[PDB]
């Protein structure tokens, strides 16, 4: 099933990577920066100008067309909201193993159809859309993320929202702990990967020793995740989590920014969360800014700085 | 967006769905005349506000009431002329009321059952779900606290459709009987396909109602609609009516920013939605109020920026602004650009603190170093929090 494709988020430094939405001003923009980053980007498509070359680097029709003559196993996807579900549509017709998409503002609609397409198929994992990315701090980075503020380190970090990870990532790389996987699912109701994908990857991976779950009003993917850790991580070599929900002092009914993000019909609270994860042994930082110190404490109680 | 109720009905109506025949009036002797046009038994007045509690609302020329039932359609334009024009006050409009400028003239119909259906995208399912109630006419949170058993759904796949088998089962747990069954799946069917012709997020009938003529009609309903699809629905969203909607809230619509003001005094100036609210949640950890959740999105332009600042400096509640931005796409530059041009045209006299991390934060500081205003300087979050705090504390 679809999460057998769950793998696919680790990129690592063999990952190469094409850029849907390549000559546009965010896709140009933030290529450079992958390129400066050190990320193997090979090549980009944009409808109607393959076969002219940008940023160094080819640019194509079609995905399939990237795919075949770049070997790339990523994308990531820079198309404006009209046509971006028709572009993670060609990328998983293309069986390109990881999408990510960074659009805002895709018609839930449109997504309700392209879940539709992924839950039917395993070859392509979808991250996003409304994300920020996914980055292998030093070995490869698809997104948005200021690539400056990353370490290489112990924390996997998953996170609803697109700054909120940025803060949890430089945070850590203050307290020494550095990143080992960084993933924003995103703030869209329909998307591609939720906490517990993400969950399943740190738990597994030797490289992580301890997760930060950043989440927010709206939903019930934390409470899910909650009852994932409740069975899967409560064992002695249980490996520590650290959280912070955003929205407890949000106003009931309203849309903040994110679509998904909404106290509707006396549901999708923070403190109902917080409670759930904190049942779980997730140890909720009420800072924002204390992640990384919260999680730092964490490590000291079980012996696990090297000092 | 929102709709007022004569705009919803119309819609549902040109798309097949059964609602009351009505007219739409401007003034008292249009609806009199509305009312004649009608020719019905009983006739119902409603006065067009966005808001709730119609029913107990009073206006400001004595008119207790703007829901009104009647047979005469001479009643209908009497009461009409206290409405028109005069501002409906309610418990969920300010104590001033809202202008109405239009009312609606609908045949009255007896109601014999209510239900409860509605279409949503249901993020748990994955697309589309129908959910009926046999309970009609009330909150359908507390029939689901007080009796779950009696509510039923189904899962409609985005690309079949709704089957035929789906909206039958619908209308069969809902309690329709015989012929009334056939026309409550076939309205069940319809509501499903505007609900996806609409880009919908949701639409809600509650009473979903039989009469004692053996009619289903759909006498109350709701519609929320999906912004990511505006550039699709441009006829509907053209008649959306902001007329009830905070007032720098719809400022910064203009400029496709989305601003929601709170009560407190320390005003919000941050990029994403999370890191937005996470700001909001620090200043009350920290002692304070937060005047306002802003949320700077994606590829921000100098000239919004600008735009967006002076939202928060005309505020009269605002004593401090707190500038909190990590830029990954949003360019920490193009904020530092458009805060200098907004406060050269301001006197300020408010503590601004400023933390500003990622995109471009070097040239950022160096506009902002350079800039002359009295800008107080923070670390991090919770530095920026606390100096907030303090400033106006
Ligand atoms: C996706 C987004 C970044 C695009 O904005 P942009 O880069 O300013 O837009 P542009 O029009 O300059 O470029 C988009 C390009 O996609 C191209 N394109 C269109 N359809 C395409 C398709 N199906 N496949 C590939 N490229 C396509 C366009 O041709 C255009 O390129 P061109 O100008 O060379 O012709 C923007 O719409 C957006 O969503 N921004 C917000 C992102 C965000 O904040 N997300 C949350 C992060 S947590
Ligand atoms: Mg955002």
């Amino acid at each position: 099933s679809y999460t057998a494709s769950r793998q696919h988020l680790y990129v690592d430094k063999n990952t190469k990577i094409i850029c849907q939405g390549f000559t546009g001003k965010q896709g140009t923009f933030h290529s450079q920066q992958a390129l400066e980053y050190g990320t193997k980007l090979v090549g980009g498509t944009t409808p109607g100008k393959g076969g002219q070359t940008h940023l160094g680097l080819p640019v194509f029709n079609t995905v399939k067309e990237a795919k075949e003559q770049t070997g790339a196993t990523a994308s990531v996807i820079y198309v404006p909201p009209p046509f971006a579900a028709a572009a993670i549509n060609e990328a998983i017709e293309a069986e390109i193993p990881l999408v990510v998409c960074i659009t805002q503002g895709i018609p839930q609609q449109d997504m309700v159809r392209v879940k539709h397409k992924l839950l039917r198929q395993e070859k392509t994992r979808l991250i996003g859309p409304n994300c920020p990315g996914v980055i292998n701090p030093g070995e490869c980075k698809i997104g948005i993320m200021p690539g400056h503020i990353h370490k290489k380190g112990r924390i996997g970090i998953v996170s609803r929202s697109g700054t909120l990870t940025y803060e949890a990532v430089h945070q850590t790389t203050q307290v020494g702990l550095g990143q080992s996987l960084c993933v924003g699912i995103g703030g869209d109701p329909f998307n591609g990967t939720d906490f517990i994908d993400c969950l399943e990857i740190f738990l597994n991976d030797s490289a992580t020793e301890g997760i930060i779950l950043i989440g927010e009003i709206g939903g019930n993917a934390e409470e899910n995740a909650a009852e994932f850790l409740k069975q899967h991580n409560s064992g002695p070599n249980s490996k520590p989590v650290v959280s912070f929900i955003a929205g407890l002092t949000a106003p009931p009914g309203r849309r903040m920014g994110h679509a998904g993000a909404i106290i509707a019909g006396g549901k999708g609270g923070a403190k109902e969360k917080i409670s759930a994860l904190q049942s779980a042994g997730v140890v909720v930082s009420m800072s924002p800014a204390q992640l990384g110190t919260t999680i730092y404490k964490e490590f000291e109680k079980r012996k696990m700085l090297e000092h | 967006m929102n709709l007022q109720e004569y705009q919803s009905k119309k819609l549902m109506s040109d798309n097949g769905v059964r609602v009351q025949r009505f007219f739409v009036a401007d003034t008292a002797n249009e609806a009199l005349e509305a009312a004649k046009r009608l020719n019905a038994k009983e006739i119902v007045l409603k006065a067009q506000i966005l808001a709730g509690g119609r029913g107990k609302g009073v206006f400001n020329s004595g008119l207790k009431g703007g829901v009104h039932l009647t047979k005469d359609p001479n009643v209908v334009g009497q009461l009409a002329k206290q409405m028109i024009g005069y501002n409906l006050a309610t418990k969920q409009t300010p104590k001033e009321g809202v202008k109405v400028n239009k009312v609606m003239v609908a045949e009255a119909l007896d109601i014999s059952r209510e239900t409860y259906l509605a279409i949503l995208m249901d993020r748990s399912c994955n697309g589309p779900v129908l959910v009926g109630s046999p309970q009609g006419g009330v909150d359908i949170e507390e029939v689901a606290a007080s009796n779950p058993e009696l509510i039923f759904k189904e899962q409609i796949d985005i690309f079949e459709g709704i089957k035929d088998s789906q909206a039958q089962r619908m209308a069969e747990n809902l309690g329709f009987v015989g012929p009334l069954k056939s026309q409550a799946a076939d309205q069940i069917t319809k509501l499903y396909n505007l609900f996806l012709k609409i880009d919908a997020t949701q639409v809600e009938v509650n009473p979903f109602g039989e009469t004692p003529e053996g009619q289903v009609v759909c006498f109350d309903a709701k519609i929320n609609f999906d912004d990511n699809a505006e550039f699709r629905q441009k006829d509907i969203f053209a008649m959306d009516d902001k007329s009830e909607n905070e007032p720098i809230e719809n400022e910064a619509a203009k400029y496709d920013l989305k601003y929601i003001g709170l009560d407190g005094n320390i005003a919000c100036f941050v990029n994403g939605a999370g890191l937005a609210m996470a700001t909001c949640d620090i200043i009350f950890l920290n002692g304070g109020k937060p005047a306002n959740f802003l949320d700077l999105g994606g590829g921000v332009k100098e000239a919004q920026v600008y735009q967006a600042f002076k939202l928060l400096t005309a505020d009269p509640k605002v004593e401090a602004i707190l500038v909190n931005i990590f830029g990954g796409i949003v360019n920490c530059a193009i904020i530092a650009n458009g805060i200098t041009k907004a406060c050269r045209e301001l006197e300020l006299k408010v503590p601004l603190v400023v933390r500003l991390e990622g995109t471009n934060v070097q040239e950022a500081q160096k506009i902002l170093n350079n800039s002359g205003l009295p800008i107080t300087s923070a670390i991090d979050l919770e530095d920026a929090a606390k100096k907030a705090v303090a400033s106006v504390a």
